[PDB]
């Protein structure tokens, strides 16, 4: 029956919209897993099962110690057969769990081997489970009807009115929750680093907490680690200024919609 | 009953317009991980129908009766006549303008029943604000040769809107703009797709999020995006409420 599918075979794509792969393809128990260039290859087609396993090479993906800072693996599927497996959330954390370790690409830089680590929402620990794996380019509107708009030399961030195919509206929906400069995809839409502002801004891509974004179906841009959500300030377009905000029913700052 | 008239129609009624139809169509929905409502099901009759009001520019109005567990329009009334889809539920015409002159149509509130009749299909439809007024007008007056491309653009306009927050939007840059428009793959694939994305995100509850089969949602550009999970903002942002489909 439809309302019960039996498995699923699928990519899982995140930071910088690289892919989770099998390296080299090896199937050895303990065979670690690494980001690597999306491709059509065997070693980076997952398939999910109601057993909660997701299993690539006919093995299951697990992490490998108990305590965060270990590899994530491929290991026989029977040995995990008295084991409650991994838990995927709406906002694409995936946890083992029993040992609530999320999967996580933590070095510095995304060419990395993945590790199973505690979370604090990071970019570097979003997921996009989904063949599809390209960036996904869209304007997001807000209060008035407005646009978001990267300005002053993709520093700043604020709504102006929608204008088709002005370059500097558009984003680039990323596999790890970050939301990029459309023509600069190497420079992402960011919570402040100063803890004396709240406002977002547009920093370059490190795979941080201020950078990880959450398109809510309650029509929010969520940033969960820091349990906040993007907003025009005092509700006047016209400041300039969007910051991160606890959510709140007073105004209409906090809806957005995603117009790709 | 929730209305919009043509003489304040703006892009903030108009939203709010929609806004409140989604509530109302969302009480006692359902929740699932994903956190987008599910239409009730199983509805008695006796309340199985949201009345909506429409005001054209002429000052004449019509009723519409949406079926609350699909979102689709069951039958309209204007003034003294009332008009049911053959597809209706049989036992509608008992519940809803009693006191009128019913008829019925002689075809199925569907898309595909619609252009099968009207010979004409949501590709070669405009819409936008012209549009919207006059479908109003001939559904009031009960024009035959323009009732089926008439749904074609108030089904649009109104459910379809409400169903998918990127066709509100679409709606909502028409009449800022003044500037009609036609369906492209983007809404139309969202349209054709609504009750199939409702089956795969339930489904998918015991799946870790990931969907039993990929569904085609084309963007802007015309190209196709697989959507196979519930991990796609141009779904779980945009997809206001599903119908029921699983226990
Ligand atoms: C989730 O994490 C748990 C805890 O670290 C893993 O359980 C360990 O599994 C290996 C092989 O089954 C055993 O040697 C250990 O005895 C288990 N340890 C504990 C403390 O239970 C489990 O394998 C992980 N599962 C996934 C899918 O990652
Ligand atoms: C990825 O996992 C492998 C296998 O567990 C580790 O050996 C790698 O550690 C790296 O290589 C070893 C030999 C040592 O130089 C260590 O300092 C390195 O970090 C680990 N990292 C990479 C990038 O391959
Ligand atoms: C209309 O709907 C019913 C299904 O409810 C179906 O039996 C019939 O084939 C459809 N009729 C038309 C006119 O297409």
């Amino acid at each position: 029956e439809q309302c019960s599918p039996q498995q699923r075979t699928t990519r899982i794509s995140g930071r910088d919209g690289l892919c989770v792969d099998v390296y080299g393809a090896l199937t050895a128990d303990g065979s670690r897993v690494i980001l690597y260039p999306c491709g059509q290859q065997q070693n980076q087609q997952w398939t999910f099962y109601p057993d909660n396993t997701i299993r690539s090479l006919g093995k299951c993906l697990a992490t490998s110690a108990l305590s965060s800072g270990s590899n994530v693996v491929i290991t026989n599927c029977d040995y995990l057969r008295y084991d409650d497996g991994w838990m995927v959330s709406s906002s694409g954390t995936m946890m083992n769990k029993s040992s609530h370790l999320v999967l996580t690409a933590n070095a510095a830089t995304s060419r990395t081997n993945l590790t199973g680590e505690n979370n604090v929402f990071a970019a570097k620990q979003a997921w996009r489970i989904g063949n599809y794996v390209e960036p996904i380019v869209t304007t997001i509107i807000g209060l008035r009807h407005m646009c978001l708009e990267a300005t002053d030399n993709d520093t700043n961030v604020w709504l102006e009115s929608c204008v088709k195919n002005k370059t500097k509206q558009y984003w680039a929906l990323y596999s790890d929750d970050t939301i990029r400069v459309n023509n600069n995809r190497n420079l992402c839409v960011s919570s402040s680093t100063d803890s004396s502002s709240k406002l977002i801004v547009i920093r370059r891509c490190d795979g941080s907490i201020n950078q990880r974004w959450v398109f809510t179906p309650q029509g929010t841009i969520s940033n969960p680690g820091y349990e906040a959500v993007m907003d025009v300030a005092q509700n006047d377009v016209y400041l300039k200024k969007i910051v991160l905000s606890s959510a709140t029913d007073k105004g209409n700052g906090q809806q957005w919609t995603v117009f790709y | 009953n929730l209305s919009l008239s043509q003489s304040n129609f703006s892009a903030d009624t108009y939203k709010s317009f929609i806004k409140n139809l989604r509530k109302q169509l969302t009480i006692g929905a359902s929740y699932g991980s994903a956190g987008i409502p599910i239409l009730k099901h199983s509805v008695p009759i006796c309340e199985r129908f949201l009345l909506v009001d429409l005001t054209n520019g002429d000052n004449e109005t019509i009723t519409l009766a949406i079926n609350v567990e699909d979102a689709g329009f069951a039958a309209y009334r204007a003034a003294d006549r009332s008009y049911f889809f053959q597809n209706a539920p049989p036992i509608a015409s008992y519940v809803i303008f009693t006191d009128t002159n019913q008829n019925i149509m002689n075809f199925n509130n569907t898309f595909e029943s619609i252009e099968i009749v009207g010979g004409t299909t949501r590709s070669e439809t405009p819409l936008g604000i012209m549009h919207f007024e006059a479908s109003i007008f001939h559904l009031f007056v009960h024009d035959e040769n323009y009732v089926p491309t008439s749904f074609l653009v108030l089904i649009q306009m109104v459910l379809e809107a409400a169903k998918f927050k990127f066709i509100e939007q679409k709606v909502i840059h028409s009449i800022m703009d003044m500037e009609d428009f036609t369906p492209g793959l983007a809404m139309l694939s969202l349209e054709e797709n609504w009750t199939q994305l409702s089956l795969q995100l339930q489904a998918s509850e015991s799946l870790n999020g990931v969907f039993g089969d990929s569904v085609s949602l084309y963007n802007s550009m015309d190209e196709p995006i697989g959507v196979d999970s519930m991990y796609y903002p141009i779904l779980t942002a945009n997809m206001a409420f599903q119908l029921y489909q699983c226990p």
